[PDB]
């Protein structure tokens, strides 16, 4: 604890990975300073130990270290990370040091990075509406208070400025809700893994316009920084909104700007110790890794704050069935899914409807939420866009002009939706906006094929048109 | 308008001025607790 | 408009961080005058015998010449071998019996590793 | 007691020295913790155990304690409305007692050895007994608790306490050989429960769902598997089927998954009332709860313990659904495990032994007559999650060879939220027959042939449909096109089922029987008006068509003349235009 | 020195023990020969050792010594106009040392140490000085190169040299802390040089290809991606860029491809002109060659070093254009090397590292403020060798992650030579919105307009090119036809590009706007006349549309007459019609 136990006879460095004999004082897991003969200290993570020799992943890169001057020496037997309060206008990189050139943080507490698994019974339902401001993801796919949303996009897809402009435009609606607490906004917690000075920048300027960094937390791992720390950055960022969600009644939003780095990271790991791999040559134990940080969001009973996780990630080949997404997807509580042949069209968000999912959407909406007709005109929309879409295949075969009136209607409903309301730019929409631009569409087909619907709000809200919501 | 931000960094000076005066006062005692608890 | 409240969030950042430096200097400069004192040899001694239980079977000791002759009879009723180096100036380290794991105690090893757990105390006495 | 210290630790997995006289498939206590452990590999002087629970900040050299039993559960009463991890282990005790965090090395019994029980004997001294059978009865929450005799136990009553309160550890049966037994006893979850015999399964598994219970029905004792993409709804219909279920006991283990399902079963299930018993909901169902980001090693202890939890209130005559919620994390926790062990996996990196574990806990389900003589029977629906919806992957090719019932998914219905969203064409059942005489006493003796007719209805829009995505719907002549139409309503109307509707939610027999009747009646009349002369595109707008697709909507005691009422609707709107 | 022994040899790879003390990424001289190789992995008493040159006839027990320094390059005078191999050796020093063929074991100087170069300097004695300040300047070919205080050299000026003609090796630069500063100083090629900051790139790096530099444009800090399959045009793109781009300096890494490619550069750049400085073209271009005979693990170093230099270039205040021809060969040198060290590989055998050294290529480049306080910019053009032309290849993969262009080759286009074969539907760029204050005061107010027209124009034609091949052009509408006729237009007179052309090779920013703005001016006059009864096929037949296809191959000096021309003789070929 406070004497230096120092090891020296490293046998092999390779890659990612160092031995070191005769190590048994080394807990698993423990947190470990690399320091080479020129005098540089690294660092490392104990990911096995026996009674010859413990396993260490070196975080930095392993150019200098020599088998004679190298030694390594026990930082502590468990990853703790020193959170504080004062962190929430501060930037960090991927291994929490600090890089604005202020001094560090004054440690109130040391949390180990690896966290707790929350109590079943300790948790409560994520019932508030957050308003993001995006119809798409209002209406169809409404995002409530603790929920994880992964954002599934491309190469090109504009993933970054659609988070940018939820975390910018997010917000709950007490008085939709008969509440009164006004609460302060979001704190955002931002971790990036292996973000390219492009994406970073862009993030940058958003948050100093929309004066978000002083209450940011940043923990920032670039392209060009080491893989490693990936492995450590997402536990840290969590660590921390967990602490000031759970400890001071912050209502965090967390961002993971690429898991698809992360998952890279956590492959070249596992290559590295030789284990059985799962689908595509990533680790078997990728499911619960991802797990591990995943269902660390959610809201606690008995306390105010709570913890929202947006993940970013980009299906390589654009492939829904890719390992990466396939786990998030079981995982998170459904998925916000951008579409590349939308955003070909000009669209933003190029969100389609279909693959995108908000498994506690129905905890959220409804009346006394946010309207008695939110739920009924989601399923309409979802029934009428996937008509529009299965007589958009059929003209692709036999022809537009052979179709009947009803297949055209459905065809122009379909145009119109893609052209209003999944495109609506930076502008922000309010849910009562929403929903009128949402049953404008709906008025395109006759009352009679909304079968999904009540009659009462059918007669409350049919009847508007397109042309009358904006001049 | 700059009189606001001309405000905020005359507060910011005063401020790091008081903190400074305030941590002046148990600077010997900072230093006796951790000279006591780093010995053994 | 937020601009004036980084900087005043910033200056009282800075501020905090360079009177916790102040105070960082201050005890390294008291504790580097413990040679002087006349219990010199005792907390040497203590240090000392940590490091040695701390690593059992240790087969060499190493220290300041100076500070040599002060752990002699220490050395001798342990049974371990004494060796002096003018490098570690104030503190004491171990080779271990097979040469490889090695244990330092070190006064100012000690001051910067439990400065990050002492931070909070240290800030808590000056304002909190 | 068998000592010994670590060797070797790596993930999840530790290594053990000096542990000659270990036995495989102990419980045993890892560091100065006690971390419950099992043994998987004995080698020389060296065991292998897993752990479930976090193995960091250990350290080589910590003492290991072999306890020389295998992994047992207690059974007895005090299971019914707790939930618990996969270790048997009361989340409640477990957050009063550390809070809102799991912390590792918490011990706590499974059942509370402070609430006393209404003891009611029914032995006397001097009877012989035998395992199984009932000792006495104990009230839990309106059901009726029955001591039973561990079934390896045989003897004579000594002495029997009189009735009244006392908890669970009091000996309340002594018998001639000294042995004492209590309100509850161990039992080891690998092993299955003895019975006297197996029985034909003659009853069905009623789910609450018109697809389920009609086109691909679950009898008593049957299996069921419902596999699907993640998004497709497999954990809402396994919700749907704890809450609407039939079965006096549901026993749910949400292995491997999202810790929020628990959360919402734990809070809504108590503001639920039992289908009928009357009480809440929450007062017949066992929670075993192994979320995802908790411990791998637990997932499969977690499964072994829900089945014996289901096979030990079987034994007192309870029709018990269990629901794994997800078997697929249940493998890849047996993967993981084999990837520490370095053996050499078989296809897609599960240990060869995969299917063999599978067919044994499948095989555990079934109706048998227990050990004490009485009726009891356990329905085991699993869930099944391929990864990237390949269905050709190694858990759901070796669910299809054990299961009667196969509930597939599609990801296209969805897409297009239409829900149960299960595919007719890859979905089957081989409960159909034995359950038609079933059928024929308690909903009506005609209900297999309208069933036959709606698949065989289903079957030729199916075979239509090539045809439809060749040339076109307008391409077909008017009796395709009327088939297609009929199929089109069908699924809109009877296969969907809003499980989030305050009516829709659940259905009987009856209701689903009335509009099914109620499809065949308007297919034979539009067919005859096709052969009429009457166009198809009149028939699509006909007013009847509101009334068949809101009955669905309709409650079920005010069903049965909404009902009649459409029949004499149909039967006009084709007879009076003539 | 640590030195050792050969212990044994794999191909490419040499394991030497005795290298106790060795660092890890350090060069060794292996053999007697004194073959160049790097340590790549530690074990014990031996290091694994990557050679760089021809192992072949190599036998255990020769010699291995290792250096103590990692791989470095020289950089500083004398690289303009030159070309490397893998390593940094001049090959025309090899030609004049051995002859035609290319053996191993040749040492040569990076930079030639007997040039005398007009030193004059900046900094006088007591002046403070810094990693990254300028020292003074020496004129190389009308280029000003500074010399540069090392990144990491820091102190106070003592003595400087007066002036006049002297060596690389000359101390020019002599400080207060005894540290002698030459013209010239050594960079590991690892690791990233130092920047003060890193801006927004807001400028174009014009290609002077139409479709690159109006559909996809690249900033002049970005990073682009050229995949395609063998015969799409990636190196015809590649010289281009280095022929016309409006880059101070042209890096060409030949990375693991045709020699005859890197003849063709040495020929023809030195009688071509420097579309900037206007002396000969191959004065502001360094070459790296590493041609795909040559030994494969050099094609990592030549990459590095290929990098190094345009850093270097970069930090003296020039906008360096970097092109990889080819970063695939790189992908598969490293695959044998892991190949060798027997790693576990990733997915298609590329080790599972491969993503994240793309990644610290590509991140090399961007706008940054230099240390001597001076604007630079590095652009980096990758092209990708997917097998069969198959993007879902991890090397293609995990270049679109990072980069910020994508410009996509199509097969179909280069078997029918519609060149440059840009799919424009697959590529995209995120360069186009952050360039468009740039063009709106560069090249026209409106020219954001006129290329999204432009672009939407060719979506429709996309569009409805789909129903013309599946149904007829006969069947479509006569707008539908003008639309398919105006993209034809568009793609054969714009978007086509003949690089051999005289002329054609380079187009102007105002050519290209020029061409567009005809194009759409032929549209709106199409459109009007269409709906007013004049007939498609009569307007097909105008000679105003032989003026627009052949208007690209106007010079550019003449261009602007001709554009006014054409604007008039579209406006009457309407107007005279009426
Ligand atoms: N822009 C262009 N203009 C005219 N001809 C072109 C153009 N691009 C390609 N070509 C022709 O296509 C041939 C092949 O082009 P390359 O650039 O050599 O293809 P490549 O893909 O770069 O080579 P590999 O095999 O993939 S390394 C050239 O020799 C030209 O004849
Ligand atoms: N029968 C159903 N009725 C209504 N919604 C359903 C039904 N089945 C599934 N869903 C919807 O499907 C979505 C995902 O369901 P869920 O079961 O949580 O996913 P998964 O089964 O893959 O774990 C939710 O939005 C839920 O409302
Ligand atoms: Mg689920
Ligand atoms: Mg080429």
């Amino acid at each position: 604890d406070l004497l230096k136990k120092e090891y020296t006879g490293i046998t092999y460095i390779s890659g990612p990975l160092l031995f070191v004999e005769n190590a048994k004082d080394l807990a698993y897991g423990a947190i470990v300073d690399i320091k080479d003969g020129t005098g540089r200290v690294r660092g490392g993570q104990v990911i096995e130990v026996s009674e010859e020799y413990a396993v260490i992943q070196v975080f930095e890169e392993t150019t200098g270290l020599d088998l004679a001057t190298t030694s390594v020496s026990l930082v502590e037997d468990v990853a703790r990370l020193g959170v504080s309060k004062e962190m929430l206008g501060r930037r960090f990189n991927g291994i929490g040091k600090p890089i604005d050139g202020l001094p560090p943080i004054t440690p109130e507490k040391r949390l180990p990075i690896t966290g707790l698994p929350l109590n079943p019974v300790a948790r409560r339902k994520p019932e508030q509406f957050i308003q993001t401001g995006i119809s798409t993801i209002d209406v169809m796919n409404t995002l409530v208070r603790g929920q994880k949303l992964p954002i599934f996009s491309g190469s090109g897809l504009p993933a970054n400025e659609i988070a940018a402009q939820i975390a910018r435009q997010a917000t709950v609606r007490p008085d939709l809700s008969g509440e009164g607490e006004k609460e302060e906004p979001f704190a955002v917690v931002f971790a990036a893994m292996g973000i390219t000075q492009r994406e970073l920048s862009y993030f940058i300027q958003e948050f100093e316009r929309t004066g978000a960094l002083s209450r940011s937390v940043l923990f920032l791992n670039k392209a060009d920084d080491p893989t490693i720390e990936r492995i450590l950055t997402p536990r840290m960022a969590l660590t921390v909104a967990e602490y000031l969600a759970f400890e001071h009644d912050y209502h965090v939003l967390v961002i993971l700007t690429d898991m698809t780095n992360y998952c890279e990271a956590l492959r070249e790991i596992g290559a590295a110790r030789e284990e059985i791999p799962g689908r595509r040559g990533y680790p078997g134990y990728m499911y619960t890794d991802l797990a591990t940080i995943y269902e660390r969001a959610g809201v606690v009973e008995g306390k105010k704050g709570s913890v929202t996780q947006i993940p970013i990630l980009s299906m390589p080949d654009d492939d829904r069935t890719h390992p990466i997404p396939d786990l998030t997807g079981y995982i998170t509580e459904g998925q916000i899914q951008l579409s590349r042949e939308l955003h070909r069209k000009g669209i933003y968000p190029p969100i389609d409807p279909l693959p995108s999912l908000s498994r506690l959407m129905n905890n959220g909406v409804g009346k006394g939420k946010t309207r008695e007709d939110h739920k009924q005109v989601s399923d309409q929309l979802y029934s009428a866009y996937a008509n529009g879409v299965d007589i958009r295949k059929l003209v692709a075969i036999i022809g537009e002009d052979a179709l009947t009136e009803n297949d055209r209607r459905y065809l122009q409903f379909a145009d119109a939706f893609e052209r209003f309301f999944i495109n609506q730019g930076q502008q922000n929409r309010s849910i009562e906006e929403s929903l009128q631009i949402a049953w404008a569409l709906l008025s395109m087909l006759p009352q009679g094929e909304l079968k999904r619907i009540s009659k009462d709000h059918i007669g409350k809200y049919y009847g508007q048109k397109l042309e009358e919501i904006w001049g | 308008t700059e009189a606001l931000l001309a405000r905020y960094r005359e507060r910011a000076e005063a401020e790091a001025k008081a903190v400074r005066e305030k941590a002046m006062a148990r600077l010997d005692e900072a230093v006796a607790l951790v000279l006591k608890e780093v010995l053994p | 408009e937020s601009a004036g409240e980084l900087l005043v969030a910033t200056a009282r950042t800075q501020a905090r961080g360079e009177v916790l430096e102040e105070v960082r200097r201050r005890v390294r400069e008291a504790l580097e005058a413990l040679p002087q004192k006349p219990e010199w040899p005792e907390v040497v001694r203590k240090l000392a015998l940590e490091a040695l239980e701390a690593l059992p079977g240790a087969k060499a000791l190493v220290a300041n010449p100076e500070d040599l002759p002060h752990l002699e009879a220490l050395a001798r009723e342990r049974g371990v071998e004494l060796q002096a180096e003018p490098a570690l100036r104030l503190g004491v380290r171990a080779v271990g019996a097979e040469g490889k794991t090695q244990v330092e105690n070190s006064l100012l090893a000690r001051l910067d590793r439990a400065w990050d757990a002492l931070s909070s105390k240290v800030a808590q006495a000056l304002w909190g | 007691m068998i000592q010994g210290v670590i060797q070797k630790i790596a993930g999840p997995a530790v290594i053990a020295k000096g542990m000659l006289g270990a036995r495989m498939y102990d419980i045993c206590k890892v560091g100065e913790e006690g971390l419950v452990g099992e043994i998987i590999r004995l080698d020389g002087d060296t065991a292998f155990v897993q752990v479930y629970e976090d193995t960091s900040g250990l350290k080589v050299g910590e003492p290991v304690v072999s306890t020389g039993l295998p992994l047992a559960v207690e059974l007895g009463p005090g299971m019914l409305n707790g939930i618990y991890d996969g270790i048997q282990r009361p989340l409640e005790r477990i957050r009063e007692k550390t809070g809102i965090y799991i912390t590792r090395g918490v011990v706590v019994h499974a059942l509370d050895r402070e609430k006393k029980w209404a003891w009611t004997p029914m032995v006397k001294p001097g009877d012989e007994v035998r395992g199984g059978m009932v000792l006495g009865t104990v009230p839990e929450f309106g059901f009726t608790h029955k001591i039973l005799v561990p079934p390896d136990v045989r003897g004579r009553v000594k002495e029997v306490k009189p009735a009244g309160e006392y908890t669970v550890e009091e000996p309340v049966v002594v018998l001639e050989d000294g042995t004492e037994l209590k309100m509850y006893h161990t039992w080891p979850v690998r092993r299955a429960r003895p019975v006297q015999r197996k029985l034909d399964p003659n009853t069905p598994f009623l789910t609450g769902m018109r697809i389920l219970d009609v086109l691909f029905p679950v009898a008593m004792g049957g299996t069921a598997a419902i596999p699907g993409p993640f998004g497709a709804g497999k954990s809402v219909t396994q919700q749907s089927l704890a809450k609407w279920s039939n079965a006096d006991v549901v026993v749910y283990v949400g292995c491997g998954e999202r810790g929020n399902e628990m959360t919402d079963v734990l809070v809504e299930f108590p503001e639920l009332t039992d289908p009928k018993t009357g009480g809440p909901l929450m007062h017949r169902t066992v929670l075993i709860a192994n979320t995802s980001n908790m411990p791998v090693a637990a997932r499969e202890a977690s499964i072994y313990v829900g089945v014996t939890i289901a096979e030990y209130f079987r034994d007192q005559g309870f029709s018990v659904a269990l629901m794994a919620d997800s078997t697929s994390r249940w493998a890849e926790a047996l993967r993981e495990i084999s990837s520490r062990l370095e053996e050499m996996p078989a296809e897609e990196g599960y240990p060869p032994y995969l299917a063999a574990r599978l067919a044994a806990f499948y095989e555990r389900a079934g109706k048998v007559i227990t050990l004490g003589g009485e009726e009891g029977a356990v329905t085991i629906v699993g869930a099944v999650s391929p990864p990237g919806g390949d269905m050709s992957e190694p858990v759901t090719q070796s669910t299809l060879r054990i299961v009667g019932a196969f509930w597939r998914l599609d990801a296209s219905l969805a897409f297009r939220r239409h829900f149960p969203a299960i595919n007719w064409n890859g979905s089957y059942s081989l409960f159909t027959s034995a359950l038609d005489p079933w059928y024929r006493e308690n909903v009506a003796e005609d209900y297999p042939e309208l069933r036959d007719a709606i698949s065989e209805l289903l079957q030729r829009e199916a075979g239509l449909q090539e045809i439809v995505q060749l040339v076109g719907p307008d391409a077909l002549q008017d009796a395709e096109r009327l088939v297609i139409e009929v199929g089109r309503i069908i699924r809109e109307d009877f296969l969907q089922q809003n499980a989030y509707h305050e009516v829709d939610a659940y259905c009987s027999m009856k209701k689903a029987y009335g509009i099914m009747k109620m499809i065949l009646a308007f297919y034979k009349e539009a067919e005859a008006a096709i052969k009429r002369g009457v166009s198809i595109d009149e028939i699509l707008q006909l007013p009847v068509l509101e009334r068949i697709g809101r009955a669905r909507y309709v409650s079920e005691e005010e069903f049965p003349a909404y009902f009649e009422e459409a029949m004499k609707e149909i039967q006009g709107a084709f007879k009076a235009l003539a």
